[PDB]
């Protein structure tokens, strides 16, 4: 969990956005301006990322629930696979507004969702109508899109790992209102004050995003190793 | 490790 | 032929909880962690490879292997494997005297086969009067265990057992008659009478299928080389 200071360099973590869209608070992690862009300071970046990795690893050891948030369509797909690979659930694209807090109300939603899935191999064959059938399928699809990937949890998650943060400013606000710790791949235009582990990367290109996902994924497997057995053969 | 400036150059 | 990467995936290295363990198996064990013993896979393969060689040797002389897997989980798994290699199997209780007491069990198989045809043909139907129900249900009970060896198989030349404790009754009768035995011994099973031994997780569905695969493979291969 100590990704070479050079691997990210080729990944694209160094290229931010332009000044026209630059959070002035991010100054501590600046290196200059290539073609008037803003090149993140990787040397400043890297200790924080590896530190959060260790933090998230001790979490998974205490068996604290982790979570990830979907972003752009490419990001969402990538997030899903990494999550499913291990555990720690996953959001998809919308975050279903006030999921945290209205977690009891969305819990009833999850209940209804699972029942429908169960009754999707039951109610479908019997009493099927050219009208009701379409109703069932369509509603399930919508519910699944976002609610799917969280339905498993059956409770309040103990951590969150979003991407970019700015695109999900809503998610950080709710997480701050409960104590649930978070991690965010802040970019040159993202308010990081609410984050407890500022990862100054770049939510772009996916390539680099896949690096961050792969990284954390590995740390939570170390947590599972403490939850299963040590390396041997 | 090589300096960031030289690497970016 | 199996590789370390093969087992490491299945989880063969996983061993029973610390408390439950026969100290006689300590050599086949590496280092216990998280109150669970971790088999030393490095030793598993070298012995498993030797055992696969031996199984190939047997099938050369067209010997009869018998697979024993009472464990409900692996029970159905053992059934399927024994079909591909056409070797005998027993996926239920290892009825006492299965080998030692051969005369009795042989008469039982005779009864079975006779009952089998009669009902299969249809004689049973005409009889009805609840006596037909009795003879069909008797077949079911007999087949539930006796099934798999019906086709003779008197005094096999080897027994492959998934567990080295639960089926202690089988791992004994064979020793009395001098029939070599093999077993996927875990960390809670006595390493006695097993002869060719194989430290392996005997619980996980994943790992049992691995063992079944490799053993079935070598057995049919041996038949083919003699052919
Ligand atoms: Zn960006």
């Amino acid at each position: 969990a100590t990704v070479s200071m050079r691997d990210m360099l080729k990944a694209g973590v160094h290229f931010g956005h332009q000044t026209r869209y630059w959070n002035p608070k991010m100054k501590p992690f600046i290196f200059g301006a290539r073609n008037k862009v803003h090149i993140i300071n990787l040397e400043k970046t890297v200790p924080m990322f590896n530190e959060a990795l260790a933090e998230l690893n001790k979490i998974a050891s205490r068996k604290g629930k982790i979570l990830f948030v979907g972003t752009k369509r490419a990001a969402s797909e990538a997030v899903k696979d990494a999550a499913l690979s291990c555990d720690q659930f996953f959001v998809n694209h919308r975050w279903l507004g006030g999921m945290l807090t209205n977690w009891k109300t969305v819990r009833q939603s999850i209940k209804r969702l699972k029942d429908l899935e169960t009754q999707s191999q039951d109610g479908t064959f019997d009493k099927l109508t050219k009208k009701e059938a379409l109703m069932r399928t369509r509603e399930l699809e919508k519910l699944e899109n976002s609610l799917g990937g969280i339905k498993d949890m059956g409770g309040l998650p103990d951590a969150l790992f979003v991407i970019d943060a700015d695109h999900e400013h809503i998610a950080i606000k709710e997480a701050n209102n409960l104590g649930i710790p978070v991690f965010a791949i802040v970019d040159t235009n993202s308010d990081p004050d609410g984050v407890d582990f500022v990862i100054p990367g770049n939510d772009d290109a996916i390539r680099a995003v896949t690096l961050y996902l792969g990284a954390v994924a590995a740390t939570v497997r170390e947590g599972r190793s403490q939850d299963l057995a040590s390396q041997a053969e | 490790t090589e300096s960031f400036a030289q690497l970016f150059e």
